[PDB]
This record gives structure tokens, C-alpha cells and sequence, in this order.
């Protein structure tokens, strides 16, 4: 039980340290392909499909 | 609005009827008779009408109620006799000199002469309130909780205007809701299409059994809140019987009966009985009533109230969960709910499935059974409360291989078997162990364990010792009971008292068909003690005819143990069996040495 | 266009012939709310449509109708495991949305490549009269024929959480190299159900194992019917693009049957058999047909559907059917239950007619398929004995009837007997079938081959 | 025995958590990934205004949007819902609609486009039209909110194989 | 060419049709789908299409072809695998990578692609040549030319070129004909509508051994060469077991299999099981293959190629017999065939006959089996061939009543059975003597007599045992075993070792190893000589435990003997059973005194 009184601490410790990383890089790598995407979409509409 | 084409039969299509939905409530001719709109062929709707069709020519009028066919959800249920769209029958008494409703007739679902005394909650105006959030209650109960009055599902906004304390009617507003402009005027009644289920904050497993009441029902395999269930059919020889003392007994929050398309005589015992009765937990006013809300179908009423008859009284069940209070719903019977389905087929052409039974029977059960079942009820403070349905399938075929009774069982969990040759002989209830499975034992067995009995040990020996009772009386038929060991000999001498004492019970009689939870585990605990020290002793130089004279006084008392009162200090601990166990020890002593 | 009628789950549409056969429609109720179906029947200026979603509030000029443009596809990703869906192709859980990588038809045809080579690779259940007496392969259909006084639930998640322990134990002995994949659909079942079954699959490992695809008995029969659907095509892509063995398991099956038989009722088709469709076997195939080792073969789909019977007869046209078509037939009993055996399985009519395919021998033994044959068949004797001694009684019955009285009971008792938790190697489950066959003297066992009776014994 | 129980139930409490933890992880992902693309499309429908607001170059983008809809409607009237700024920019190119639907059909020109006194919103659809049968029974709603969510459908797949593939 | 009108469920209905034959072959869409003109109202002709319809448009193009659904019969048939719609399926899992059929895919009905060598015939330049006629030939396997290129039947003249000795591909011209001028050129290959049986000289007297190769049909009842069957049996019924068992051993120079909608795992078992596994007249690179061609057809695969299946197997049937091979054609099952169409009455909106499928179905059965039997080749040289048709059905739920089982047994001369309770025990195939017969067992006793065995007097004997066994067996139930008398304990000894010993095809080892009519017989004479000895010595005082336990080891010697390869001193007479004759001599005398 001890590792399930301690464990509600680790409940969002490893649940934030597991994607802390990975949360910076979407936002990271929207930003560049944002522009790129952005242009598609804009691009399709304005096309009659 | 529209204008009638054809009536042939009960059934009335009408042409001219544009915005015309697929559940749409109508009312037909000058006379306005109900009706609703199963379906729709091009202009033409085609329209069930459920009163007689009888002087309405070709090119009366068809005036739209502008909403689909619901029933109301408020104040002033209790102690009132419905029909199965939920239409007073009691008002019908007073102003017509009829039991029933006949044709031309129709009042609304609510009373409003009847006033209620109308508390504000917690949120006044400017505050923000949400689908379920308990915006007020009324008393009126002082034996149970009362009508604690929601905001409208699946409706939110801001409140204009909070009505303050006072008597208001239940027709008269007494909240307008700002959401888009006036949102609309509500009332302390809400309307709710019966066909469609009421949400909840979320559904949940049942887990939490409440007062039954009736020992056999724990003992044997216990009966839980939330629970489906299925009960043999007897036709008002043995069905009446269950149905009745399952009303009394179960000190349940709120229990809703619902005949579906019964005899009439049934019917006609429970209305007259219920203020007749005493309850089991003291309080007057109608006792047994006041806790009551009945829906009473006989055959003879129209069939569209008595397909719609189960599915108003769920809508009835559902709306109590949300104010957080446990219902029993004790439904009799689905194969009378299915014979409408039946009719209302061959009247619009449907063609059916297996033995003249529809196909919609089957998707409709499965959709019955879960709108029952416990939920964490909704509004804002939450609390627990729970649907459990109890549905009698009787014989529609002359057996139980029919497919109202093969479909149901499948969904159900539990089947308890009434015995008839015992039935007839008027005890009541009497469940065969043989047939009977409860696959909630588990969950349940834990949930007592916890709360404070020994539980899982007692019901689990019960069952076991019962089954192998019936394989050692084979012994004793074809070889005979001389040649058999005297531990045999006890292992059937205690399974005549766990039949005698819980299974042979007596509803006409309060000191042996009520006692409470613990009290029917507490004479559970006294039979098994003996059990095993009466096979000790025997093994250690005893004989059937030395410890049944040995035993005595402890054996005289669990025979006695049904007349005994369900207090004796509490209702919890009877101090009887508490001492009963002290001085059964002292007698193994004795008879063993 | 605009709503002409509805009768039932059938919906009648005056509209336009622009539109495909199972082209998405919406239907704009006037309360604003979206519900989706697809056409079922195209003629010229008018449709039915049967929705998949309500059946009833559908008006006539206040509602409208809107084209998707776009026959139905099922949006399929191969991140969906652990994430929570629900049985109309979009989570109405709230739970993780589904996401497309392809979007792939329901047909039973999309691109679909199977078996030109069949199952030759073990799956174990950890259970032994399954294994044993039928054996599972890596592509076997098994349907789990179970009762109204059965727990049908309880032996669903039985053989489910017990095949993912063993299934590792299994990839160390190389008879695999590959992932393991759960896919859980529960179709129309209770709300009681479908707790029961996440709180299961929770205990005995996590619910990152499975994908879970929920829908609601209260949601009608033609949501029931695409919900399987949704199953297949979560599986095939992860064995496809992903080289995934993917396990199946498919609750309840006689709850899509149910569905089929409503849409002939409320239709003008005329029912075959018993009130069930004539064209009933096509629908129930084209769960059965999307089967097998899929391309590349490292992937495949097995598939243990889960039938309840509703009269528990062999008469009934759901389980006769089914039994054609499938690899195998399991049959849980009643009597066996009652008995106090778990699990409760009896295996006298338990068969497989691709027995040779169902068996291992690479990662299982070669005697595996030898013994579970003179098992069975001393097993049938020992019920022929039986019945006999109720009758007959003991006051002459032979020498050789005794030992077979004496093996039915030590079989039951002890093969399939087995702990909640307790998985059985198949290994094991020989040397356990030995003991069993170990009684019989050695002019008993005579069928069998010299070669393998004087080897083990 | 109950020992063994207490046992199991401690390391199921223990796996309820590594599956919790492995769940808010799916959900941080799952709406980073989404917000990401309701951030993309966001600035499409603004970039899109912008070009909307300037008339002579949404004038043939228009033009486009209502042949397209046109030959899917197949009426030679068509109603068509528009905003009050488009209202005049449709009405100086009618002719040019039904000579551009004569030479894209063989069907039969259309008669006439129909500016209706009933206009879409302006505070709920940012421009775009509504084109709409003879007696508005079926409508192609070539709006900028509509067009761009039904691409959403098709952007989905191919922004996933870019971004990550 | 035309338009779609409707397409409601898999039935389309096009408009601008001035034509079409029946069943006319046409492509539907753009998509193009198979699909066949089975009925024309008014100018809108109504035509199935079988490949799955999930998204068509209305006013989509059809495109007819000009002709029925037919088949090509040409070269390149053997070692290459079909759909029942003529599709290779190997050459569509290259181009489509889609190893099944993918909605919308349409890949010519032959190879054109696999060039061959032709060699020219008896026939040269101005020689007439009728329809059947050998022109030529076509190397396709190791040992022989299995394709023999004929004229096709409704064409006749006399032959202005023959094209030489050489490789040619298909669709080049290798023959011209002369008869009104160039009536026209021919290519390898040659069209027939699948739907017209192909004419014959004359059919003969079927009276000719088929063996094939199965100890337990060989001992009970034998089939004949022109042969019909009937075979009931649902799942574990050892169906695909029979067949590639059937494949192996067989004596007819061609076996056409019918997979007419099947697990696809089981069709991938055969598929590969040919190629690994010997022939038993020897085969030289993919052994039993040389002589099998698959149409294989799973479950929701086409209900075109299903429905075609018996009639696109039965014209490459006749085609093999017009060439002057002995074909033995298995099909399976005739049932998964019968749900076609069951399904196609319901879409059509037909009115069918009992259990919803339609009565057209005795006409259609009986067709099929009527263009089977044994027959002199149409053409010239003049060759003996048959057909002999083994066709596989399913009782629906143990009721052997059911439209589809009933009319199979009509048209059938032989009736094998198939029971459920012996499967259980492993005993597949089971047959026994009261769910069976055979008319041609009679003439086929005569001709096995002849060719060595004494097999027609062991038959009577063998008959009259399993006849005897079963009633015996009702005795040993209900009165139990000592209302016997000792001949009667006989008689299930003997019947229980037959039971195993043919029945059963399961292995304990290995599957069972060729047993041809002379092991058969071999079998059958240590059976019966163990019953008639044994029966005199009780007759004449004697234990039945002596006589048991005595016979004892020539008991596990013919249980496993089948395992074992055939011959083992002859396969005529296998000095292992030779042996065992003398052992039963011996003992009878001990026994006797």
C-alpha cells in the first residue's frame, strides 16, 4: 500500500515527465508546417472541387 | 389542421399534415381522442387512435399538440392510479361515475387542483444552473423523501426568474429560463417523451442491496437494487400473492407497480389493499400507498397504453433516481406487454417473427433492462439511487420456451423459481433451490461481508447443503437409511430446518414473512454452528437418537426462530441469537462427552 | 432534399437521383441535432434510408436533408489501442478520437487479402478442454455457444484474459514474433455488461492491451449492425500495414442476428426459416470471411465470436449456421455449471473438421493431436456408460464400462477444473491427459498406434 | 487465504495507477495533436475572410464555388442565400455564371440565379453562399466554415503522412 | 449504353435496354461489376449485380457484352486457380494487391499471358471436322496433354489452314474454317454459355468400377463410375477431409473441386496440401495438383461466382469427358449454393416455396445431375468418359427434411450418410445402413467378384450385422445386457471394431494411408470369419470371456493396419492379414473342447 499512497504522487510525476518532451515537439513542429498546411487548405477551397 | 382520409379499423390516416413527426401526439375529431402517429406515407400520416374510432366521419379535423405523446415528472405522483400514458383514473370517478376512461374523455396526466408547497434550493437569479441541478423541492411526505424538483434535462441557462416560496399549482409557472432570448416558462412538472430515456450523471453496477424484507429473497440468493430479475407468471393464483407482500415488505424509498395487461381482479386487490396495510418501518396516512405510485392496466383497456405502460412507469423510476432514492419496479407481466405488440402489428400489416411475436420484441427488452440498473444520480450534490426491476413473464404458449420468457432471461441475470405445488397450498414465497441462479452473488456477498455480517460463508452452505440433500434422500429410498452413517443422517436433518424456517414462509402472517436483513442472516448463523458441531459429536461417539435428545433446547429455539420479533434490543443485533451461541457451545460439551 | 415519410427504421426521401448506393445523408432535425444514416435503396427522385442513430421524431418540410458525399468508411488508425471508442465510428464517449490513416469500407471486399495459406501456428487459451480437445490457430473461429443460465460474460472475459498471459509465453517459444492486439466490441448489451467487461480486462493486465468499442442496448439495431463492423476493419489494418496479430472477441453475435431479423420485419422482405432472413447468410459471412493470415503473413485476424442462445436448442438458425462456417464449435453446458466446474465447458460435441489446422507442432507437441482424439473418444464412451447405469444399474455392466464411468468423472473433476487465475502450458496439459489415459489398460487403448502407447503411457 | 486476497488487491491498485497514468498521456497527446490542427484551421478561415472582404479577388473564387454547385444541383433556377456584401458581387457577374454553366454542362443553361431578400448570417457564417434548389428543398452550402470541416475529413490523412510520416 | 434507373439492395434496374438474352453478361458502372439480366419489365430491365454494391450511382453507364455468362475451355485450365465467375486468381493478386477479389475488378476469363505447345492432329488440310473433334493438342503436364484442343460442339467445315507445329499464345489464330466462305478463325480457346449442357454421342450403362480409395465407402457402398451421390453431415462431419483424401487416391484422370463458399482457410489448406503430398500412380513436380483444377469461392465472395460454381465445374466437366477423361467432381456444398438462392428470391421479390427458398430449385438440382453419368465422347475417334458427381449437403439442425437435403435425395441413386453421434466419438465419415443405400451396389459386387475378390458374399453378411447391431443396441439400453442372448453379444463386438476400423479416417499418428478394395476385402474377412467361429463355440458351450480375449491382438492389428502403407506381402493379400486367419482356426478348436 505504501506504493499506493506514494504512487498517487507518481500518479501525475511520470504521467507529466512521459510526454514533457513530446508536448514541445507538436507544438514545435505545428508552428513550421503550420504556414505549409495552411496554404493547402486555402489552396483546395479556393480551387472548385 | 389536417383533414381524416380513411379510419378503417382504429386505425385513421389523415392527409394535410406537414411538420408531422414520427411520435407526434395528436388529438382526432371534434371529440379530440388520443392518438399518435406510428407512420408516415407520403402527405398521409397514419395514426393509431387508442379510443373508438366510432362516429368520426371522413373530413374531421386533426388538431397537432405540437409535441410528441409524453408524460409528466413532478409533484403529486404518490398515491394515485394511472393509466398506462399515466391519465388519473381516480379523476375519472369523481367526474364521470366510471372506474374507467371511455371514449371522448381525456384529462390531463397531473392534477391541478391539487397545490404544492414550492421551496427554492440553493441557486437564486443571475447564477448559471445546469441539466439537473436541484432548483428546488416540495414536501409533502414526512414517511419518505418527496419530490425534489430538477432544472429539465438536457437544458441550461441562466434563471430570470426563481418563483419564492409559496403554494403554487403544478400547471402554474414558477421558473422562466433565460437561454436564447426566453428560453421558454417551465412548471414544477416536467414533460419527458417516454420512449426516449432520462440521463443520468453517469451509470454504474449495482453493488447495494436495501431491505427486502422477505427472508427466502436474501437467504437464498440475495435481492439487490439495480438488479434484472425475472419471476414465474401463475395468473392470480400465486402471482397476486408475490407481487403484494414484494410491495409491503420492501421498505424500498419508492416502489412503482405496474400491471401491463392484467386480469382485473389483480388490479382491483392492490388499489383497495395498499391503505389497508401497515407499514413495516410505523407511519400512517395511507401507509403502504403513500410510498406507491401505481400504473394499473387490465386487458381491457386500449393497447397502446398497454405496450406504453412499462415504458411510463420507467420514466417514472428513472426521474426518482435523479432525486437519489431506491425504486423498486415491479412489473407484471412482459408477456402482456408483448401481446400488444402483437396486435398493434397485425392492425398496420407488420409482418411479425417467431410465433406471432414481432421482431422489434427482442431489441426492445434489451433497452428496457438498462434503463433500469443503479446510477450516481444527477444534480449538483450528487447522490446514489437505483432502478430495480423485477418483471413477472408468465406462459404465452403454456410453457416458458415461448419468446418472451427465453429472450428476457438471457438479458436477466436472476431467475427465482416459484414452487406451484407449495403455492397452491398458500406459502408464500417458496423458491426452489434447484432452479433458481443469482449471478449477482459475488459482488453482493462482498459488499455484506464488509458491512458487517458473515455473509459469503452462510449463503454459499446454504446452497451446497440443500443440493446434497436431495442426492443422500436417494440413499435412503433405494437402500435404506439403516445402513447410512449418522452424518448423512444430520446433513438432511439440517436441510428440513433451512426449508422449514426460511423457504415455507407465510404472508399472512407479519412475525414470519417480516424481518430484516440482518435478522434473516442472524437465524442463518444459528443452523449452520449446529450443522457442523452435530457432525463433530456424532464422529466422536454420538449416535442420531443420543444428540437429537442432547441437542434440545438449542434445536427447539432455531425451529422457533421465524415467530420471533424483529427487535430485541435493536433491529440490527437480536440479543436472542447472540447468547443463542454461548449456550450452544456449552451443549457440544455436553453431548459430545 | 426534405423528408417524404418514415415507416419504421425505414425512412422515406423524395430527393434527387444524384446519390450512391450507401452514400452518408445527414437528417437536420428542427431541434438542430445531426443523426447520420445511409442509403439503403436508390430509385429515381426518392430514397430509403435506414439511420443509424433514432428512428423516430423525423419530420416531413421543417426538416431537411444534407449529402455527405461520401459512402460510408470506417476511420481507421493503428494508435487505437487504449484509447476508448464508441460503436458508430466516432467515440460518443468523449473518449480519444479515432484519427484516419486510410479510411476503410465495411463491404466485406475492400482491398481484403487472405489465407492461400492456412494456420499453422498455436494460440493458447491456457485453458486445457480448449486447447486440447480443439486447439486455436492464427486465424481458427471458435463461437463460445453459450445459455441464458450461463454467465456468458464471465467466460468471455475468461478466455480472453488467460490467452493474453500465456500468448508472451508463446513468443519466447518462437511461436510468435510479433504483437499481440486485442480488439473488444460490445454491440448492444447491457450498461451492467459493459462495466463488468473494462473492470475485467483492468485486473488481469490493463486496458492499453485492448480497444474498446461501446454501444448502448437503448441505440437502435441499425447501430448494432455496423458496430462489428467497426471491429473488422480495426483489425485488418493492424495486421495489413503493421505485421500485428489481432485477436477478436465478439460480444454478443446473437445481438446482431436480433438486428438482421428486425429489418425484414419492418421491411416488406419476407423471412426464411424460422422468421430469420433469407439473405441472413450473407450478413453473418461477412464477419467470418474477414479472417485469417493477412499479407506478408506475420499478421493475422483470429476470431472467437460469443453467441448466447436464447432457447439453448441446436434447432435454432443462429447457431446452425454459425457452425458451418466456423472452424471450430465450442459448447459450454449447463449441467456442468451446476456441478460446481469452472469453466464449465463440455466437449461431447465440442468438434473442429480443421483439426489438422487448429494443432501446432513446431511450438506444441506432434503427440498433442494424437492423444486429445482417444481422449474425446473414451470420453463419448464413459456418457454412453452413463446413461447406462442410470438405467441398467451396475447389476450388469462390464469390465470395460466401469473404467470408462471411473475416467468421466476423473475427467471433469480435475482437466476442467481450473483456478481463476490458473494457466495450464499445454505441455502440462499432456502430462495432465496422461494420468487420465494412464488407467486404462493397454488392450483398452488398442485404436491408437502401438508407437505411441509404448512411448508414453 | 485472505491474506492472498489483500495481497492481489494492493497490486491491482497498482495497476490501476500505471494504466491512469498511461491514459493522461493519451489525452495530453490526443488534444495537442487536435489543438495543433484547430490551430491551423483557425488561421485558413481567417486568411480566408480576408481574401473574402476583398471583392474582385473572391469575385471568380465565387463564380467557381456556385458552377460547382450548380451541376450538382441540376435546376435552372437556383436560390441562392448569400451575405449582404455578396449580394451586389453575385449580381455583377450573373451573366457570366450562366454562360460558364452552358459551356461546363450539356444539360441546358441556366435560367436565371435568384438573390433572394433572406441572407445568411454575418456573426455565423463568415462569407460563402448557400445555393439552393427551386423550392429550397436540397442545399450545397459552399461556406467557408462548411467547406473547410468536410476537407477537414480528407486533410486529416494527408497532414498526418506529412507531419508525421 | 444504358443508364441505371434504381438500384435497391444487390438488384439494379437499367432503362434503355431494346434486347439482351438471359442471363446476358454485362458490366455495370464504371465500376464494372459481373452481373446477369435475370428479368426484363417494360423497357427497364431488371438485373442483379452479385459483386457487393457499396457505392453506385444512379445514371451510371451498363455495358453489355452480347452474350450469356459463360466459360472459356481452352488450354491452361490444370495447375491454375479460379473464381466461379472465371477470373484467375492468381493474376489478380500481382496486378491489384488485393489476393481476394476487391470491389471493382475485371481481369479476362483466361490466361493470355502462358504461351503453348500446340501440335496438329489426324485432321490436315481438307479434311472436315465436326464439333468434339480432336484438331489438336496442348502440353500442360509432365505426363500427359491434358488439354485436348477441340472443335468447338455448333461448329463444323473443312480446315483452309492449320496453323504447324510451334508456340502460339491464346488469343492468336492458329486455325481457320471454311464453310460459306471464312466462316471464321478460331483461337485456343473456346466459348460455351454455362448454362446449356454439352451434347453427347450417346450415354452408356454406368456399371464400371470408381474407386475412390476409402476403405469405408469401398466395404459399405460402393460408388460406380456415371455415379450420382448424395452426403448429408453438419460440421465435424470430416467433408474437406473426404475430399483431399478423394483428390489423392482417385482413379479419373481430372477432379474438379467446387468450393462454393467456404471458410478460406479450408481452400488454403487443399491449395496447398496438393503440392506437398505424393500421387499414388506417381506425379512428377506439384503431384496430385497435375491432375486437380480449384474453383474456390468463400463465403461472402460474389453470389454470382457461388451460384455458377456447380454449372461453371459441370461444363469442364463434360468438356474433360468430351475430350475422353474419367472425371470425378466433387462439389461442396450444394447447400452454401441453395442460400444463393434463397437470397436471390427475397431481392428479386419472387414468391418462394417452403423454408424462403424458391421451388425452382428441384428443376435446377436436377439438372445438374442429369448431364452427369457416363457417356461415348461427341467427336470422331471416339473415347469412353463419365462423371460422376459426389455433391456434399447440410441438414439444417439434425432435420435431414429440409427442402434443399430432400430434393438432392430425389435426383440421387445413392444416399451416404452421416451421423452426429458417432462423429463425436470420431468415426467420421459415419455410415451405416438405415440413412443409406445404393442401387449400384448389385452390378458393382459383380465386377469386384471378377477382378479378384469374394466380396459380394461377405456384403450380405456385413449388411445384416450393422442391421442387427442397432436394434440390439435399443435392448442393451432400456432392458439392459441380460435380456441378451450370446450370439446377439456377438454381434456388437464385431459391429463396434467396424465402427472404428472403416469408419474412422482420424489418425493417431498419421492420417490414414490408401486402403484400396482389396485391403477392404482383406478386412472384411477376418471381421466376419471372427463372427461365425466365435458364434458356433458358444452354440457348442464356450465362454465368451475365452473367445474375447483370445482374439485380442488381431484386433489392434487391423485397428492400425490402414496406418500402415499398403502392401505388405501383396496389396492384393498382406501377409499381416494372412496370418490372423490361421490364429481364429487355432483358437476355435481350443475353444470348442
Amino acid at each position: 500500500e505504501q506504493k499506493n499512497a506514494g504512487g498517487v504522487g507518481e500518479l501525475e510525476k511520470k504521467a507529466e515527465a512521459g510526454v514533457q518532451g513530446e508536448l514541445a515537439e507538436i507544438k514545435k513542429i505545428a508552428e513550421k508546417k503550420k504556414d505549409d498546411v495552411v496554404k493547402i487548405l486555402i489552396e483546395t477551397v479556393i480551387k472548385p472541387s | 389542421y389536417g383533414a381524416i382520409y380513411s379510419v378503417s379499423g382504429p386505425v385513421v390516416i389523415a392527409e394535410n399534415m406537414i411538420g408531422c413527426a414520427m411520435y407526434e401526439l395528436v388529438k382526432v375529431g371534434h371529440d379530440n381522442l388520443v392518438g399518435e402517429v406510428i407512420r408516415i406515407d407520403g402527405d398521409k400520416a397514419t395514426i393509431q387512435v387508442y379510443e373508438e374510432t366510432a362516429g368520426l366521419t371522413v373530413g374531421d379535423p386533426v388538431l397537432r399538440t405540437g409535441k410528441p405523446l409524453s408524460v409528466e415528472l413532478g409533484p403529486g405522483l404518490m398515491e394515485t392510479i394511472y393509466d398506462g400514458i399515466q391519465r388519473p383514473l381516480k379523476a375519472i370517478k369523481e367526474e364521470s361515475q366510471s372506474i374507467y376512461i371511455p371514449r371522448g374523455i381525456d384529462t390531463p396526466a397531473l392534477d391541478r387542483t391539487i397545490k404544492w408547497q414550492f421551496t427554492p434550493g440553493k441557486f437564486q437569479v443571475g447564477d448559471h444552473i445546469s441539466g439537473g441541478d436541484i432548483y428546488g423541492s416540495v414536501f409533502e411526505n414526512s414517511l419518505i423523501s418527496s419530490h425534489k424538483i430538477l432544472l429539465p434535462p438536457r437544458s441550461r441557462g441562466t434563471i430570470t426568474w426563481i418563483a419564492p416560496a409559496g403554494e403554487y399549482t403544478l400547471d402554474e409557472k414558477i421558473l422562466e429560463v433565460e437561454f436564447d432570448g426566453k428560453k421558454s416558462d417551465f412548471t414544477l412538472y416536467h414533460t419527458w417523451p417516454v420512449r426516449v430515456p432520462r440521463p443520468v450523471t453517469e451509470k454504474l453496477s449495482a453493488d447495494y442491496p436495501l431491505l427486502t424484507g422477505q427472508r427466502v429473497l436474501d437467504a437464498l440468493f440475495p435481492c439487490v437494487q439495480g438488479g434484472t430479475t425475472c419471476i414465474p407468471g401463475a395468473f392470480g393464483c400465486g402471482k397476486t400473492v408475490i407481487s403484494q407482500s414484494l410491495s409491503k415488505y420492501s421498505n424500498s424509498d419508492a416502489i412503482i407497480y405496474v400491471g401491463c395487461g392484467e386480469r382485473g381482479n389483480e388490479m382491483a386487490e392492490v388499489l383497495m389493499e395498499f391503505p389497508e396495510l401497515y407499514t413495516e418501518m410505523s407511519g400512517t396516512k395511507e401507509p403502504i400507498m403513500k410510498r406507491t405510485t401505481l400504473v394499473a392496466n387490465t386487458s381491457n383497456m386500449p393497447v397502446a397504453a398497454r405496450e406504453a405502460s412499462i415504458y411510463t412507469g420507467i420514466t417514472l423510476a428513472e426521474y426518482f433516481r435523479d432525486q437519489g432514492k431506491n425504486v423498486s419496479m415491479i412489473a407484471d407481466s412482459s408477456s402482456r406487454w408483448a401481446e400488444a405488440l402483437r396486435e398493434i402489428s397485425g392492425r398496420l400489416g407488420e409482418m411479425p417473427a417467431d410465433q406471432g411475436f414481432p421482431a422489434y420484441l427482442g431489441a426492445k427488452l434489451a433497452s428496457f433492462y438498462e434503463r433500469a440498473g443503479k446510477a450516481v444520480a444527477l444534480g449538483s450534490p450528487d447522490r446514489t439511487g437505483s432502478v430495480s426491476i423485477v418483471a413477472a413473464v408468465s406462459p404465452a404458449g403454456g410453457d416458458f420456451s415461448d419468446p418472451v420468457t427465453t429472450a428476457t432471461l438471457g438479458i436477466t441475470q436472476v431467475f427465482w423459481g416459484l414452487d406451484k405445488k407449495l403455492a397452491q397450498r398458500k406459502h408464500f414465497p417458496s423458491i426452489n433451490t434447484s432452479v433458481s441462479y443469482s449471478k449477482y452473488t459475488n459482488v453482493l456477498n462482498k459488499f455484506y461481508d464488509s458491512n458487517y455480517p458473515e455473509f459469503p460463508v452462510l449463503r454459499d452452505r446454504m446452497k451446497e447443503i440443500l443440493s446434497n440433500a436431495e442426492e443422500l434422500e436417494q440413499v435412503v429410498q433405494l437402500v435404506g437409511k439403516s445402513a447410512l452413517s449418522d452424518s448423512d443422517k444430520i446433513t438432511l436433518d439440517v436441510a428440513t430446518l433451512i426449508k422449514e424456517d426460511f423457504l415455507q414462509q407465510n404472508g399472512y402472517s407479519t412475525y414470519d414473512a417480516f424481518c430484516p436483513i440482518w435478522k434473516t442472516f442472524d437465524m442463518m448463523r444459528a443452523f449452520i454452528s449446529y450443522h457442523d458441531e452435530a457432525q463433530k459429536a456424532v464422529a466422536n461417539g454420538a449416535n442420531w437418537s443420543k444428540l437429537a435428545d442432547s441437542t434440545g433446547d438449542v434445536k427447539h429455539a432455531v425451529s422457533s426462530s421465524k415467530f420471533f420479533e424483529p427487535s430485541r434490543g435493536e433491529k440490527e443485533v437480536h440479543g436472542e441469537f447472540e447468547k443463542l451461541l454461548s449456550t450452544m457451545q456449552e451443549r457440544f460439551a455436553e453431548s459430545t462427552d | 432534399n426534405t423528408v417524404s415519410g418514415v415507416n419504421g427504421p425505414l425512412v422515406i426521401l423524395e430527393k434527387v437521383k444524384f446519390p450512391r448506393y450507401n452514400e452518408i445523408v445527414n437528417l437536420t432535425l428542427p431541434d438542430g441535432t445531426v443523426r447520420q444514416g445511409q442509403v439503403l435503396e436508390i430509385r429515381g427522385d426518392r430514397a430509403i434510408v435506414q439511420v443509424f442513430e433514432g428512428t423516430s421524431g423525423i419530420d416531413v418540410k421543417k426538416t431537411t436533408v444534407e449529402f455527405t458525399g461520401e459512402s460510408l468508411r470506417i476511420p481507421v488508425s493503428e494508435d487505437m489501442l487504449g484509447r476508448i471508442f464508441d460503436g458508430s465510428g466516432r467515440p460518443i464517449d468523449n473518449g480519444p478520437k479515432v484519427f484516419a490513416e486510410d479510411y476503410l469500407d465495411i463491404n466485406g471486399s475492400p482491398i481484403n487479402p487472405y489465407a492461400r495459406i492456412y494456420p499453422e501456428e498455436m494460440i493458447s487459451t491456457g485453458v486445457s478442454a480448449i486447447d486440447t480437445m480443439n486447439s486455436i490457430a492464427r486465424g481458427q473461429k471458435i463461437p463460445i455457444f453459450s445459455a441464458s443460465g450461463l454467465p456468458h460474460n464471465e467466460i468471455a472475459a475468461q478466455i480472453c484474459r488467460q490467452a493474453g498471459l500465456v500468448r508472451p509465453t508463446k513468443d519466447v517459444h518462437d511461436g510468435h514474433e510479433e504483437n499481440f492486439s486485442i480488439v473488444f466490441a460490445a454491440m448492444g448489451v447491457n450498461l451492467e455488461t459493459a462495466r463488468f467487461f473494462k473492470q475485467d480486462f483492468e485486473e488481469n493486465g490493463s486496458l492499453e492491451r485492448t480497444s474498446l468499442f461501446l454501444n448502448l442496448a437503448n441505440d437502435p439495431t441499425i447501430e448494432r449492425i455496423i458496430t462489428p463492423r467497426l471491429a473488422l476493419t480495426t483489425a485488418e489494418y493492424l495486421a495489413y500495414q503493421t505485421e500485428r496479430h489481432v485477436l477478436t472477441i465478439l460480444t454478443d453475435m446473437s445481438s446482431y442476428a436480433d438486428a438482421l431479423r428486425e429489418v425484414s420485419a419492418a421491411r416488406e422482405e419476407v423471412p426464411g426459416r424460422r422468421g430469420y432472413p433469407g439473405y441472413m447468410y450473407t450478413d453473418l459471412s461477412t464477419i467470418y470471411e474477414r479472417a485469417g493470415r493477412v499479407e506478408g503473413r506475420n499478421g493475422s485476424i483470429t476470431q472467437i465470436p460469443i453467441l448466447t442462445m436464447p432457447n439453448d436448442d441446436i434447432t435454432h438458425p443462429i447457431p446452425d449456421l454459425t457452425g458451418y462456417i466456423t472452424e471450430g464449435q465450442i459448447f459450454v453446458d449447463r449441467q456442468l455449471h451446476n456441478k460446481g466446474i469452472y469453466p464449465p465447458i463440455n466437449v461431447l460435441p465440442s468438434l473442429s473438421r480443421l483439426m489438422k489446422s487448429a494443432i501446432g507442432e513446431g511450438m506444441t507437441r506432434k503427440d498433442h493431436g494424437d492423444v486429445s482424439n482417444q481422449l474425446y473418444a473414451k470420453y463419448a464412451i464413459g456418457k454412453d456408460a452413463a446413461a447406462m447405469k442410470a438405467v441398467v444399474g451396475e447389476e450388469a455392466l462390464s469390465i470395460e464400462d466401469k473404467l470408462s464411468l471411473e475416467f468421466l468423472e476423473k475427467f471433469e473433476k480435475t482437466f476442467i477444473t481450473q483456478g481463476a487465475y490458473e494457466d495450464r502450458t499445454v505441455f502440462e496439459s499432456l502430462d495432465q491427459a496422461w494420468s487420465l489415459l494412464r488407467i486404462y489398460p493397454k488392450e483398452m487403448l488398442n485404436r491408437i498406434s502401438p508407437k505411441i502407447l509404448d512411448e508414453f503411457y | 487465504g485472505n491474506f492472498k486476497s489483500k495481497l492481489k488487491k494492493a497490486m491491482l491498485s497498482q495497476q490501476i495507477t500505471k494504466s491512469t497514468i498511461a491514459n493522461k498521456m493519451r489525452l495530453k497527446v490526443l488534444s495537442a495533436r487536435e489543438q495543433s490542427l484547430d490551430g491551423i484551421f483557425e488561421e485558413t478561415k481567417e486568411k480566408l475572410s480576408g481574401i473574402a472582404n476583398n471583392r474582385d479577388e473572391y469575385k471568380p473564387i465565387l463564380q467557381s464555388l456556385i458552377v460547382e454547385a450548380l451541376l450538382k444541383l441540376l435546376e435552372p433556377k437556383a436560390i441562392v442565400k448569400a451575405l449582404e456584401r455578396d449580394v451586389d458581387l453575385i449580381e455583377s457577374m450573373k451573366d457570366d455564371i450562366m454562360r460558364e454553366y452552358g459551356e461546363k454542362a450539356q444539360r441546358a443553361p441556366l435560367e436565371e440565379i435568384v438573390i433572394s431578400n433572406d441572407y445568411l448570417n454575418k456573426d455565423l457564417v463568415s462569407g460563402g453562399v448557400v445555393v439552393s434548389n427551386a423550392s429550397d428543398k436540397i442545399e450545397i452550402n459552399n461556406t467557408l466554415e462548411e467547406r473547410l470541416k468536410l476537407l477537414s475529413e480528407e486533410a486529416l490523412p494527408a497532414i498526418r503522412l506529412e507531419l508525421y510520416g
